[PDB]
C-alpha cells in the first residue's frame, strides 16, 4: 500500500542463511536510512535494527542489515524456530514529511 | 520506559472513539509521541504525531480533520479522538515514543496499544 | 606562569545537551585557568566576534568573574545577539545590555543538534507583555491574552500559547540550521582576579 514495496512471505529452515529485501523509490529510500521492525505474533511487536548497521541493547546479533540505494537487505543466519513473525521496513519519507512502513513479510521457520 | 493505554472495546460504524496513552518512568513532555494503526495481520501505516511540549500536531494528509490528537503536560497524557468510523478502521492502535529524532535511531520505545473492532 | 590550574570549557562547549532560549542554563565559573587556543584553533567556528576586548589579546587578561551561558538558536537571528540589537529573540527571551563587555561564539552544529523530526526539545517564546531586563531568565508559562479578552486554561483566538518551537531538520538551509550560541560575560579588572589565562612569557 506504501511506496516501500515488499514481498508478502518468506521462509527459512534451521541453520540456513536467508535474505529478505525491501525496496522503494529514490525520493525517500535512496536518500534516507531504513529501520527494520519485528511484528511477533499475537502481542506487542519489537524493534529489530535502526540505521541498518547498529542494534539496540539486549537484541541478539545474527541479524545483518545492509543498504544499497533503493534495496535494503536483512540476512539471517542460524534461524530459530520461534522467529516465525512479520518483518517490516520503515523509513522517514521526506516527500510527505512522515514515516512510511513496508508491506511486511511472513517469516515462516519450517521445522 | 513504562507505557500504558486504555483497554480494548468494540463499537459500531458511525460512532466516535476517545482513546488514551500514558507514559511513565521518564520525562513525558520532552519526547514527542506518534500514533500508528495496523489492521489485524496486515501492513503498517502511520497516522499522526503529537508534541507534548507545545501541543502542535501533524496528521496524515489522507486523514486530515476526521481524526484529532491532543496532549496534556500537567496530567502527562495523549489522546486520539476518532470520527466517522467504519469497517476500514478495524485495527490495533499503537502509541510510540521517540528516543531520538534523528535518522541514526528513532521510533524504538513503543507500546502494545489497543485493539478496536467496528 | 607555570601554569597550574584548569577550567572545564570542554564541559560547556562539548556538552551533549543545551537548554533552549527560555531557560538558558547560565554557569558561573571561578578559580580557573582557561586556554582559548584549544577553542580558537577548532575548525568549524563560522562566527567568532568579540566586543569588549580584541579576540587576540585574550590570553593576557584577568577576569573578576565569568558567566558562560549556552543555548541553541536559528542562524537567521544569530546576528541579533549583538548588544542593543532588537527583533524577536533579542527582545523576548534573552538580550544583552549596551554596556556588555564579554563576547559571543556561534557556529553550526548539524552533527547532533539537528533533528530529522524537528525541534521538539527547544523552543522560543513569542508573547510577553513587557521587554525583559537584560540577562533575566523567564520560565513562567502564563497564557498570554492577546486582545482585551482575559483567558486562562486552554488556547483560542485572542488567547494564544506563549511558546513556539523551531524545526531544525537537515532539509532546512543555512541560517535555518541549529546554531549553538555561547556567551561569556565578565567584568574587566575591577576586583581581585580569580580566573586568568596562561600568562605567557
Amino acid at each position: 500500500q506504501s511506496v516501500l514495496t515488499q514481498p508478502p512471505s518468506a521462509s527459512g529452515t534451521p541453520g540456513q542463511r536467508v535474505t529478505i529485501s525491501c525496496s522503494g523509490s529514490g525520493s525517500n529510500i535512496g536518500s534516507n536510512t531504513i529501520n527494520w521492525y519485528q511484528q511477533l505474533p499475537g502481542t506487542a511487536p519489537k524493534v529489530l535494527i535502526y540505521r541498518n548497521n547498529e542494534r539496540p541493547s539486549g537484541v541478539p546479533d545474527r541479524f545483518s542489515g545492509s543498504k544499497s540505494g533503493t534495496s535494503a537487505s536483512l540476512t539471517i543466519s542460524g534461524l530459530q524456530s520461534e522467529d516465525e513473525a512479520y518483518y517490516h521496513c520503515a523509513a522517514w519519507d521526506d516527500s510527505l514529511n512522515g514515516p512510511v512502513f513496508g508491506g511486511g513479510t511472513k517469516l515462516t521457520v519450517l521445522g | 520506559v513504562q507505557l500504558v493505554q486504555s483497554g480494548a472495546e468494540v463499537k459500531k460504524p458511525g460512532s466516535s472513539v476517545k482513546v488514551s496513552c500514558k507514559a511513565s518512568g521518564d520525562t513525558f513532555s520532552s519526547y514527542t509521541f506518534s500514533w500508528v494503526r495496523q489492521a489485524p495481520g496486515q501492513g503498517l501505516e502511520w497516522m499522526g504525531r503529537s508534541i507534548p511540549i507545545v501541543g502542535k500536531a501533524i496528521y496524515a494528509q489522507e486523514f486530515q480533520g476526521r481524526v484529532t490528537i491532543s496532549a496534556d503536560r500537567s496530567t502527562t497524557t495523549v489522546y486520539m479522538e476518532l470520527s466517522s468510523l467504519r469497517s476500514d478502521d478495524t485495527a490495533v492502535y499503537y502509541c510510540a515514543r521517540d528516543q531520538s529524532g534523528f535518522d541514526f535511531f528513532y521510533y524504538d520505545h513503543w507500546g502494545q496499544g489497543t485493539l478496536v473492532a467496528v | 606562569p607555570n601554569i597550574t590550574n584548569l577550567c572545564p570549557f570542554d564541559e560547556v562547549f562539548n556538552a551533549t545537551r543545551f537548554a533552549s532560549v527560555y531557560a538558558w542554563n547560565r554557569k558561573r565559573i571561578s578559580n580557573c585557568v582557561a586556554d582559548y587556543s584549544v577553542l580558537y584553533n577548532l575548525a568549524p567556528f563560522f562566527t567568532f566576534k568579540c566586543y569588549g576586548v580584541s579576540p587576540t589579546k585574550l590570553n593576557d587578561l584577568c577576569f573578576t568573574n565569568v558567566y558562560a551561558d549556552s543555548f541553541v538558536i536559528r542562524g537567521d537571528e544569530v546576528r541579533q545577539i549583538a548588544p542593543g540589537q532588537t527583533g524577536n529573540i533579542a527582545d523576548y527571551n534573552y538580550k544583552l545590555p549596551d554596556d556588555f563587555t564579554g563576547c559571543v561564539i556561534a557556529w553550526n552544529s548539524n552533527k547532533l543538534d539537528s533533528k530529522v523530526s524537528g525541534n521538539y526539545n527547544y523552543l522560543y517564546r513569542l508573547f510577553r507583555k513587557s521587554n525583559l531586563k537584560p540577562f533575566e531568565r523567564d520560565i513562567s508559562t502564563e497564557i498570554y491574552q492577546a486582545g482585551n479578552k482575559p483567558c486562562n486554561g486552554v488556547a483560542g483566538f485572542n488567547c494564544y500559547f506563549p511558546l513556539r518551537s523551531y524545526s531544525f531538520r537537515p532539509t532546512y538551509g543555512v541560517g535555518h540550521q541549529p546554531y549553538r550560541v555561547v556567551v561569556l560575560s565578565f567584568e574587566l579588572l575591577h576586583a581581585p582576579a580569580t580566573v586568568c589565562g596562561p600568562k605567557k612569557s
